[PDB]
């Protein structure tokens, strides 16, 4: 098989700079390189074929180039529906091979993130379970650290986040925790509480509630 | 008695497309097949059904030399029970191959600076070629439910493509001249 | 099954001798053929020396064509290699390779049946 | 127009065997090269098989000897006949129709999910994400519904039958430590609207047949 290293795997720019994508060949492949566009939970687009083609359609912003075992792909202005996973492809040595991909983020100005606090629903407290959620919206960096709190006891090992693709349109990202104990853990703590650490943040913000208190 | 021709294939100044590969019908004539096996100029020499040093020792009618230029990589798909674009769709041994598969390194000769694109492979086909079938139309190929009515474009490809043959290509897509011996055994 | 036991490589002197072998079991008849190749490191794996078994006909390359020996023993079905006058350009792995055809090629993808090589080094 | 559409994806038991469509319009799937490439959850694409218009497959390493393609011309219409199927060939597949040397892999269906696993089939559990003023800020509100405990992917929300989408956001689920996933769908709404607009969240999870509506209203207290 031929082995294609793309290089980086991950790289933030600001929108209208230069983006370039190396991708090298472990052996010889001609100019059988293509280029592709992923969108998160959507099929990829043949952007570049041939190493140089531009495919049909496709903004002339895109490019390629390259012959044997090096080669590169352009954005010449990176633009805020540009926000993909892009992957090369040998496509001519059989078995047909891919880079590793590269993720391209857009860098924006700071944005603290809103925090919003959810109990758990009295129809979940019937089932035997308590999820609270603590909701950060529309922030940029991604980096940000949720902290729950219970009754001031730090939580480990009982939340999970999960955080949305950067928006197309204002290159945020949103992120949601979700701490779960059961009913009769959640009936033994008064006060639940997360605590968000960000850039945006001069200090960290606390959004609590106390169990059973409008 | 008197020897083959074999001359006028190898050393033949021009080589054919694979698509058109060309065919010489040479009688029962004698030629000191171990001299060919034991020439330095071959590179690939590959016999099936016989052993290169026995084929003086052969009970046939008719010797074919088929001969054509394919890019080195494609050398492995000239030999019984191959598939691939040359095997299928261009030139096709059958599974009871009895001869030989030649090849040896073209590059001095049928590569050019800025490429050299007079060779040709067919790219398309709706079926796989039979053993020893050739195919020499152009018909556009129609690749999408529209016909084509002779014109090329989207899901309308001409089926036949040049190879690229470039001096500095890797020795991977550099040219290849074969030969086919096959023996039409009694 | 068809395997090809493979031995005899070992470090050696400039100018010295190495004898190589390599044991093929698992074939109905004498229709396929033996190849040399060599991995030099960084280097693609090369043919050298090629034996053909049904003729018992041998080919080499230029750069070992008096220095190399290919034969084959026909009663424990073993090809050997002489090796003669070693230099440190022979420092590769070398391995054998068989293939269902009575010939030679240079091309890896011909041989379906390989041996894990042997070490060869020449150096002082 | 011109189309692959995969089909026949969903959850099997390790050592089961599925079969995948991929459907095509305008282009004929017996007359071009097509392939199938598969994404596991979080990873990046690999080739899995070929066939040419002449019938040649090819297939990757890992998949051979229990992976075949089939072609029904009159449906115009590629299988691929999985067996034997392993944890680690858990992923979305694609059809791809490639145009080799001239052009590219230029058209891919959709993509469709297969899940290897020893689990069973699990439905959602939906709860209100009550607004509240702890939920409001900046004149706006956050309110939404909790996807809890379900197996396998995927589930669909939408918001009053597809009438809000401005503001939502639906977050990726997430594989909890009991082998079930878990989702939240918040929207975000002007705070003035929470006492007089009705606001409906639609849960589909088609793997077991589950169409759940969830009202969701501030809490009183
Ligand atoms: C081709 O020409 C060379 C040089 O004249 C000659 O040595 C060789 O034998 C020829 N090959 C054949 C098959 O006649």
């Amino acid at each position: 098989d031929i082995q294609m290293t793309q290089s980086p795997s991950s790289l933030s720019a600001s929108v209208g700079d230069r983006v370039t994508i190396t991708c090298q060949a472990s052996q010889d492949i001609n100019k059988y390189l293509n280029w592709y566009q992923q969108k998160p939970g959507k099929a990829p687009n043949l952007l570049i074929s041939g190493a140089s083609n531009l495919e049909t359609g496709v903004p002339s912003r895109f490019s390629g180039s390259g012959f044997g075992t090096d080669f590169t792909f352009t954005i010449s202005s990176l633009q805020p529906e540009d926000i993909a996973t892009y992957y090369c492809q040998q496509s001519d040595n059989l078995p047909p091979t891919f880079g590793q991909g590269t993720k391209v983020e857009i860098k924006r100005t700071v944005a603290a993130p809103s925090v919003f606090i959810f109990p758990p629903s009295d129809e979940q407290l019937k089932s035997g379970t308590a999820s609270v959620v603590c909701l950060l919206n529309n922030f940029y960096p991604r980096e940000a650290k949720v902290q729950w709190k219970v009754d001031n006891a730090l939580q480990s090992g009982n939340s999970q986040e999960s955080v949305t693709e950067q928006d197309s349109k204002d290159s945020t990202y949103s992120l949601s925790s979700t701490l779960t104990l059961s009913k009769a853990d959640y009936e033994k703590h008064k006060v639940y509480a997360c605590e968000v650490t960000h850039q945006g943040l001069s200090s960290p913000v606390t959004k609590s509630f106390n169990r059973g208190e409008c | 008695t008197n020897l083959c021709p074999f001359g006028e294939v190898f050393n033949a100044t021009r080589f054919a497309s694979v698509y058109a590969w060309n065919r010489k019908r040479i009688s029962n004539c004698v030629a000191d097949y171990s001299v060919l096996y034991n020439s330095a100029s071959f590179s690939t020499f590959k016999c099936y059904g016989v052993s290169p040093t026995k084929l003086n020792d052969l009970c046939f009618t008719n010797v074919y030399a088929d001969s054509f230029v394919i890019r080195g990589d494609e050398v492995r798909q000239i030999a019984p029970g191959q598939t691939g674009k040359i095997a299928d769709y261009n030139y096709k041994l059958p599974d009871d191959f009895t001869g030989c598969v030649i090849a040896w390194n073209s590059n001095n000769l049928d590569s050019k600076v800025g490429g050299n694109y007079n060779y040709r492979y067919r790219l398309f086909r709706k079926s796989n070629l039979k053993p020893f079938e050739r195919d020499i139309s152009t018909e556009i190929y129609q690749a999408g439910s529209k016909p084509c009515n002779g014109v090329e474009g989207f899901n309308c490809y001409f089926p036949l493509q040049s190879y690229g043959f470039q001096p500095t290509n890797g020795v991977g897509y550099q040219p290849y001249r074969v030969v086919v011996l096959s023996f039409e055994l009694l | 099954q068809v395997q090809l036991v493979e031995s005899g490589g070992g470090l050696v002197q400039p100018g010295g001798s190495l004898r190589l072998s390599c044991a093929a079991s698992g074939f109905t008849n004498d229709f396929y053929s033996i190849a040399w190749f060599r991995q030099a490191p960084g280097k693609e794996r090369e043919g050298v020396s090629w034996l053909s078994v049904s003729d018992n006909t041998p080919t080499y390359v230029d750069s070992v064509k008096d220095r190399f020996t290919i034969s084959r023993h026909n009663a424990n079905n073993t090809v050997y290699l002489q090796m003669n006058m070693l230099k440190p350009e022979d420092t590769a792995i070398y391995y054998c390779a068989a293939g269902r055809f009575a010939g030679r090629d240079t091309w890896p993808s011909s041989y379906d049946y390989w041996g894990q090589g042997t070490q060869v080094t020449v150096s002082s | 127009e011109v189309q692959l559409v995969e089909s026949g994806g969903g959850l099997v038991e390790p050592g089961g065997s599925l079969r995948l469509s991929c459907a095509a319009s305008g282009i004929t799937v017996s007359s071009n090269y097509m392939h199938w490439v598969r994404q596991a959850p979080g990873r990046g694409l690999e080739w899995v098989s070929l066939i040419y218009s002449g019938g040649s497959t090819f297939f990757a390493e890992s998949v051979k000897g229990r992976f075949t393609i089939s072609r029904d011309n009159s449906k115009n219409t590629m299988y691929l006949q999985m067996n034997s199927l392993r944890v680690e060939d858990t992923a979305v597949y694609y059809c791809a129709r490639e145009v080799p040397r001239i052009s590219g892999y230029d058209y891919w269906g959709q993509g469709t999910l297969v899940t290897v696993s020893s689990a069973s089939t699990k439905g959602p559990s939906v709860f209100p994400l009550a607004p509240s003023s702890k939920s409001t800020s900046g004149g706006t509100a956050a309110l939404g519904c909790l996807v809890k405990d379900y197996f396998p992917e995927p589930v669909t929300v939408s918001w009053n039958s597809g009438a809000l989408t401005s503001g939502v956001h639906t977050f990726p689920a997430v594989l909890q430590s009991s082998g079930l996933y878990s989702l939240s769908s918040v929207v975000t709404v002007p705070s003035s609207s929470l006492g007089t607009q009705t606001y409906i969240c639609n849960v589909n999870h088609k793997p077991s047949n589950t169409k759940v509506d969830k009202r969701v209203e501030p809490k009183s207290c």
